[PDB]
């Protein structure tokens, strides 16, 4: 069948690399051009990149064998033997990390709780400090199985080990690079994001992480190529791939108004035609409609035109 | 389900070249990536290589350069050229499928390789 | 086209109703048979039922303008305005409440923070609790756009306000029945799930909320009709409805072995035949398969039939 | 994208009847739900009565026994019969729709409804 695109508007969609609605659209060119994101990534022949997962409560998650030990002047430290987020076993493979495991740098706060397997389990749950890295001092390999976090602490927390699920809560220090996968040496990823024709720039949808200071916490964007439902449709479906691209139009979802249209390479992501140097917002209640295969040279209408 | 049948293995001298070939049968449909892992005795399985259906490849850096594996998409098989054989890739290599979920869903039943030194 | 399904296992899919993790697939006969679950509720031809969202981010939350007053017989509350959760106004209309509202009842612990609209944007958060029941309390009334909840946990001496968003953290007294959405009054619902024919159980999605009971806490069930993922498969189609139920299989995904036969009756419910006293589990590591569309009277097999 | 366009309205004296439709053109796929709503000058719009795609139907409290909603799903069209109306049904009366988000997504133009009353 011909290839086709849920018609639901971007401010209804779940954002695919911090686990949280889709509040804004965007193209902003002072950006890098070229992220080597690792989840948000999907084919339109129904392939997940990089880490990608299907559902959105993967985002930015993990799942472990936990194990705990005091370290005198630091507090509790977590040893996390990662598993897949269904408990499957994780293999290193072609992908940096488990599926959904983060894909930015910083320290991120994650909330550790027991796994629940049945109503009445006794569940613990407690808040790490988790350096993403790349750091001088960082030795995190999530691509081996292996992540560390620590909570500061001045006796023992009594923590049990076992199965846990580590969800996000918040971030300090932000920056959209990949983390520390592999103990500083060389992971399979998934590439950058492009290329793009003379003049095409990437569209983003945007979401807002909580980013932490000493006694302050403020809104920090993050961006990702797809909303998770897209990610979720091609997955679900298996489209015959015909072309190198697909042209789409973004359209006011009353009056039918072209607000641009763009590209979907089959790669899982949409440019734009616009060289200004600002930032330029859309509206989030539009909808994109997929007009044709096209190829990849093929020329988009500049945004405004 | 999917069957996933080997053919090829078998002994090579050390330097020498081996093809090894997969074919997907059953429930094809949601089959994505095919590939290849290994395992010696009282050893962990490890990823060899995978190719999507895009043709998109990754190795293990053990074999990059020396294997190359390829994908015809209307069979849904996977060849595997093993070129410049060591001794220590002597194991079971078995082929292996994603599901459209990204999960390893699916299980070839293996073929030995030895390289003699 | 002939509906199909996504060739999805349950066990990578995102539960409708509290959002986390897909844990379990079960059918419980000893349960209600006829929930009346308004969140994971969908129409096959395409239509989001009830308070149900197509997004999993929005279950179990809600976005509101926050406000504080002393409630007479009550004490130091905070006011909620409910909006859509996209920022969009609510207005009572063919639904119990904005999308994604809570369907169930207990004291739910909600994490409050500050709207974000762009970075920068300086955040409070404050945690609250708040009664989902049987309350005939004015104040609480999620179907005209308000609602309220008690302080439990504060950062600071300056508390959450204006525009903010609510997320679910913990439930007190879980009780799977729909919660009071307008002061005692009708209000629209999605209709209880069913009719099942004789011998016909509901299939259920399972996750587990955080239950706390003042120290210790415990796992929670919580089923819903489908998951997630099925939940925005048939809401981005528009599929074509030629009878009053799919038959359905749901095989191992390793072996092929059958699981068990099921109808998707046209109103988003999955029944089995089964028909003994207790719960049922079935491994989440299985696909369903679109068989035929068939009438409502189709006499599925018993589970391990041969 | 969808365009919805109303038919029928204007002025009847309280007690009276009047019949409006309404006609979907465009992406109607993407048309699930549709309604009427209603707006007084100031008031922002408020639920009258919907139809889904399985015919299923619900009303406002205030119009419960008064008005009926029907649907042509081949033709994207309903209508709205307004029987025994009161001087309080008096607004500008608007077609609606809602999109596969399950949000009322689609406004048509709006007709209005005069329900005068003489004082004798």
């Amino acid at each position: 069948r011909m290839v086709d695109l849920p018609v639901i508007q971007p401010r209804l969609c779940t954002h695919a690399r911090w686990p949280a609605p889709v509040y804004g659209l965007l193209v902003d060119p002072s950006l890098p051009s070229n992220p080597q994101w690792q989840n948000g990534r999907v084919h339109v022949d129904g392939t997940l990149l990089g880490t990608t997962p299907i559902s959105g409560s993967w985002v930015s998650c993990f799942a472990a064998e936990a194990a705990y030990k005091f370290q005198s002047g630091t507090g509790e430290v977590a040893t996390f033997t990662l598993i897949e987020q269904d408990g499957s076993a994780y293999v290193p493979g072609d992908r940096a990390a488990p599926l959904g495991y983060p894909d930015f740098s910083g320290q991120l706060e994650i909330e550790v709780q027991t796994e629940t397997t049945k109503t009445g389990d006794k569940l613990k749950v407690t808040t790490f400090e988790m350096i993403l890295g790349p750091t001088t001092n960082a030795d995190q390999a999530p691509y081996q199985g292996r992540v560390f976090a620590s909570v500061t602490a001045a006796a023992s927390l009594d923590l049990v080990d076992g199965r846990v699920r580590a969800v996000p809560r918040s971030i300090y220090g932000f920056q959209d690079t990949i983390p520390e996968y592999n103990d500083g040496l060389l992971v399979p990823l998934a590439p950058p994001i492009g290329p793009f024709l003379p003049g095409e720039v990437l569209l983003r949808f945007r979401t807002y992480m909580r980013q932490i200071d000493t006694a302050d916490a403020a809104a920090e964007a993050i961006d990702c190529a797809l909303p998770q439902e897209f990610v979720s449709w091609f997955a679900s479906n298996a489209f015959t791939v015909q072309s190198e691209a697909l042209l789409l139009r973004y359209r006011n979802t009353l009056t039918g108004q072209l607000l641009f249209e763009c590209k979907l390479y089959n790669e899982g992501y949409i440019a734009l035609s616009y060289s200004g140097s600002g930032p330029l917002t859309f509206p989030t209640d539009g909808i994109f409609e997929v007009v044709s295969w096209v190829p990849r040279l093929y020329q988009l209408a500049s945004v405004g035109s | 389900q999917v069957q996933l049948q080997e053919s090829g293995g078998g002994l090579v001298q050390a330097g020498g070249s081996l093809r090894l070939s997969c074919a997907a049968s059953g429930r094809t449909f949601s089959l994505t990536t095919m590939g290849w892992f290994r395992q010696a005795p009282g050893e962990d399985r490890a990823f060899v290589t995978s190719i999507s259906r895009a043709a998109y490849t990754y190795y293990a850096d053990s074999v990059k350069g020396r294997f190359t594996i390829s994908r015809d998409n209307a069979k849904n098989m996977v060849s595997l050229q093993m070129n410049s054989l060591k001794p220590e890739d002597t194991a079971v290599y078995v082929c292996a499928g994603k599901g459209q979920g990204g999960t390893w869903d699916y299980w070839g039943q293996g073929t030995q390789v030895t390289v003699s030194s």
